[PDB]
This record gives structure tokens, C-alpha cells and sequence, in this order.
């Protein structure tokens, strides 16, 4: 909702104000704003744009990027692990608390599809939280957990219009 | 059926003719002189009822009711409108 808004006016804003390498916070929400919408080629070919001078200046983006490297492969423990790694007061933190919960999402919505049964370890690094706190979501999501072997189940106006059109 | 005003002897003399037929025919009657807005077709039937202690043939007269026939209806519809083409051909969702 916000965040949209948030990469209409920013998408608006690389073209327009610099001399044709702007600063770095703006490249840096930018990166980040790819990364929620899930279009991972723009954000790949926006690093690759972004000369060695925003490298040295500014690390934070390098690393908003990194879980970006994760996203390609598809592994998601790494992606949490990245999540954790960098942070960056105001001009990161918002859209930040949204990548986090949309890859969460992906990730149970994914498993939901993909799997019609799945090791309980394994899903464990898919949602990024310890056997104990899973086992106790699924049941009351209405998902099948089994134990001792410990494996987890996933579960008129249109048609005058064309009357209209034929008869002529 | 037969055309006149109120009902008059010439019209019981052909009713007795008609008793031959079908022992229990009906008679009706239009009047095309009415000055009336309502329906003015009358239904009768005859009756043999003594008066005076002579039998004589008088009428009786009958109300009347609506009834079946889709297949007719639809042309009586047309028949009502009598409403003419517009710039095309009309329409065929109009017509339907």
C-alpha cells in the first residue's frame, strides 16, 4: 500500500534529480523496494548500474543486495540469517520489517503448495523459527503434524453488447 | 350468436331451431348500438320456466371468465401494438 506510493515517487526521482549517478540512501530504498515486489532481475541489473564509488561509500547496500543473491538462488535459512546482518536507522527499517514478513509468507505459502508432506527440520528453515514454536503453529492453523518419525502435512449488459455486435 | 339490443321473442323462435342441434345449446348477444364502456356481449342460456302454470322458454343469464392459449396469446399481442420498423430492421434482443 505505502510502499508502493513509496516506489512511484522514488522511481521518479533516480531519472530526475541527479547528474546521472545519484546519492546513496536513495539508491539504497530503492534496492530495497525491488526486493518486496519479488522483481529480482531489476534489482540484480540495479546493483549492476550502481558504480564502485557507491560500493566504497555505502555498505549498507551491499548488503541489501546480498539477501537479494539468496532470493535468486531460492534458500531461504540464508535469507533470514542476511536479514539480521544489517540494519540501518529510518532509511532502511520500514520497508525492512516488510521484507522480512513478505519472504515469511512466501516461504509458508510456498511449502503449502509444494509439499503434500515435509520433514518438520526442514520447515523449520523455510518459516526461520525452532521446532518447538513450528509444531505449535501448524496445529492450530488446521495443519497434520505426525510424531515419532516427525513429519508435517500440508493442506444481460454484456451480452446486448454482443448481440448487438454480430446481428450489425 | 346473434346482433340486436335487449333480448326479444324472435330470438327465443330461432333458440327452439337450434334445441334440435344439441338439446342444450347457448345464446349470446351483442349489441353494437351500446353506449356503454364496459363489454357489452351478454351470455344466456335458456330455461324452461313455468309462469302462470304455462311452460314458456325464458333466458338466463350467465357471467363470464378468462382462459388458456399461449399460441394464440402471441399473436394477439402483434395484433394490439401494430407498430412499425424503426431505422434498421429492429433489433434482435428487441425482439426477443
Amino acid at each position: 500500500f505505502s510502499f508502493k506510493k513509496l516506489l512511484d515517487q522514488c522511481e521518479n526521482q533516480e531519472l530526475e534529480a541527479p547528474g546521472g549517478i545519484a546519492t546513496p540512501p536513495v539508491y539504497g530504498q530503492l534496492l530495497a523496494l525491488y526486493l518486496l515486489h519479488n522483481d529480482m532481475n531489476n534489482a540484480r541489473y540495479l546493483w549492476k548500474r550502481i558504480p564502485p564509488a557507491i560500493k566504497s561509500a555505502n555498505s549498507e547496500l551491499g548488503g541489501i543486495w546480498s539477501v537479494g543473491q539468496r532470493i535468486w538462488q531460492r534458500d531461504f535459512p540464508g535469507i533470514y540469517t542476511t536479514i539480521n546482518a544489517h540494519q540501518w536507522s529510518e532509511t532502511v527499517q520500514p520497508i525492512m520489517e516488510a521484507l522480512r514478513d513478505a519472504t515469511r509468507r512466501r516461504a509458508f505459502a510456498l511449502v503449502s503448495q509444494a509439499y503434500t508432506s515435509i520433514i518438520a527440520d526442514d520447515f523449520a528453515a523455510f518459516v526461520g523459527l525452532p521446532v518447538e514454536e513450528a509444531v505449535k503453529g501448524i496445529l492450530e492453523q488446521g495443519w497434520q503434524a505426525d510424531s515419532t518419525t516427525r513429519m508435517v502435512l500440508p493442506r444481460l449488459a454484456r451480452l446486448t453488447d454482443y448481440v448487438a455486435f454480430l446481428e450489425n | 350468436y346473434t346482433t340486436g339490443g335487449p333480448p326479444d321473442p324472435s330470438d327465443i323462435h330461432v333458440h327452439k331451431q337450434v334445441c334440435e342441434i344439441i338439446e342444450s345449446p347457448l345464446f349470446l348477444k351483442l349489441n353494437p348500438m351500446t353506449k356503454h364502456t364496459d363489454l357489452p356481449v351478454s351470455v344466456f342460456e335458456s330455461v324452461i320456466d313455468i309462469i302462470n302454470g304455462e311452460a314458456t322458454m325464458l333466458f338466463a343469464e350467465l357471467t363470464y371468465t378468462l382462459a388458456t392459449e399461449e399460441a394464440e396469446r402471441i399473436g394477439v399481442d402483434h395484433v394490439a401494438r401494430m407498430t412499425a420498423t424503426g431505422s434498421g430492421e429492429n433489433s434482435t434482443v428487441a425482439e426477443h
